[PDB]
């Protein structure tokens, strides 16, 4: 959840928010190892439970998150279910064990590609035109991140573009993402420069990722 | 003497606009066929099976015409080659339908078969079903019958299975023409273009139009 103030900038100037609960255990083995456990879900449902409790009433909030990459466990199921029976007005959504879990209500993969489906076992990420069309699949697809942005980047962002406005539930996407994430360190004379991962003598670090 | 008048158009000619030849007479065979006074005038065959096809049961509807006797029967048996592997035998008169009763004309033979050979375009394995009307002694009266695959197809989520498995259809459309005879078909035309169609990876025909 962000800043207070940034929902009520988002309300009135225009924009669609995505309010997501702070949860991501990326790091854990395997991603669910936490979100799977009973033991995790107090935890967990706070970070759930009061996010909107906070934010229900903001109008550009027009779809709740329930985090970030961490696999998909029963504790996503479960807060998946309280928010939609304490605020019907809002799909939930969340992306972790394959994009298309009983807990989201959008199938919303990251950095699945146009025509080319990347077979993964478990967690596959299929063309998305494709996705649509998977025996059973009912929901619109909208990806929570995309057209990775780092450094000299964004090759091929046409041929998204082309399919969102060919197919009626490829409803867009979310490009990864906004702001490097630099930072300023200066030199013997006081002149700034953009630092990145590694520079402040942290390790281990992923250098240029951050941006 | 028989006498045929055939006319080239009918109401039926704009039922017939296929993209085609139009063409006209006796283009198919001519039969003359005996059958007893007595005898089977329907009968339809079915197969179903449990969820992995490792048993079915056929089922047969005979129906008959002429007039009713206790004494009659029907046998439904069926054939793997010369190995008889299942056969059933009852009188007529079918289930209760409705509120006047039943077919007294007609009766459902039920066979099971375990571990069937299933039919497909890969394996197009058949068993023969011979359908015997008869009397309660053994008497033949007449017999009918015709080649049975063991198959179902059915729409599921989506998707068109055959026993169970996902289809692709290799398919093409074929009209019934030959250069000389016009559309007067032959065996060996036939025969001709089937092989051909397998020997091409083809495994399904659509019959364009009719
Ligand atoms: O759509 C069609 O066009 C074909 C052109 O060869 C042919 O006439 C088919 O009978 C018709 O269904
Ligand atoms: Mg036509
Ligand atoms: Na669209
Ligand atoms: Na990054």
């Amino acid at each position: 959840p962000n800043h207070p103030l940034w929902y009520t900038l988002c309300d009135r100037y225009g924009l669609y928010v995505v309010d997501e609960a702070n949860i991501e255990t990326h790091g854990m083995v395997p991603m669910n190892r936490l979100t799977d456990d009973p033991r995790w879900l107090p935890a967990m449902s706070e970070r759930v439970t009061r996010m909107v409790q906070r934010d229900r009433n903001h109008p550009s909030v027009i779809i709740w998150s329930l985090g970030n990459e961490s696999g998909h466990g029963a504790n996503h199921d479960a807060l998946y279910r309280w928010i939609k029976s304490v605020d019907p007005s809002r799909p939930v959504q969340y992306e972790g064990g394959g994009a298309d879990t009983t807990a989201t209500d959008i199938i919303c993969p990251m950095y699945a590609r146009v025509d080319e489906d990347q077979p993964f076992p478990a967690v596959p990420k299929w063309s998305i035109k494709k996705w649509l069309s998977l025996p059973g699949e009912t929901r619109p697809l909208i990806l929570c991140e995309y057209a990775h942005a780092m450094g000299n980047s964004l090759g091929g962002f046409a041929k998204y573009w082309q399919a969102f406005r060919q197919y009626p539930r490829l409803q867009g996407g979310f490009v990864w993402d906004w702001v490097d994430q630099s930072l300023i360190k200066y030199d013997e004379n006081g002149n700034p420069w953009s630092a990145y991962g590694g520079d402040f003598g942290d390790t281990p670090n992923d250098r240029q990722f951050c941006m | 003497r028989l006498a045929v008048m055939v006319l080239r158009w009918s109401d039926g000619s704009y039922l017939e606009d296929q993209d085609m030849w139009r063409m006209s007479g006796i283009f198919r065979d001519v039969s003359l066929l005996h059958k007893p006074t007595t005898q089977i005038s329907d009968f339809h065959v079915a197969t179903r099976f449990n969820d992995d096809f490792s048993r079915a049961v056929l089922e047969a509807e005979v129906q008959m015409c002429g007039e009713l006797r206790d004494y009659l029967r029907v046998t439904v048996s069926l054939w793997q080659g010369e190995t008889q592997v299942a056969s059933g035998t009852a009188p007529f008169g079918g289930e209760i339908i409705d509120e006047r009763g039943g077919y007294a004309d007609r009766v459902t033979l039920r066979l099971n078969v375990e571990n069937p050979k299933l039919w497909s375009a890969e394996i197009p394995n058949l068993y023969r079903a011979v359908v015997e009307l008869h009397t309660a002694d053994g008497t033949l009266i007449e017999a009918e019958a015709c080649d049975v695959g063991f198959r179902e197809v059915r729409i599921e989520n989506g998707l068109l299975l055959l026993n169970g498995k996902p289809l692709l259809i290799r398919g093409v459309n074929r009209h019934e023409h030959h250069p000389l005879h016009g559309q007067v078909m032959d065996e060996q035309t036939m025969v001709q273009d089937i092989l051909l169609m397998k020997q091409n990876n083809f495994n399904a025909v659509r019959c364009s139009h009719y």
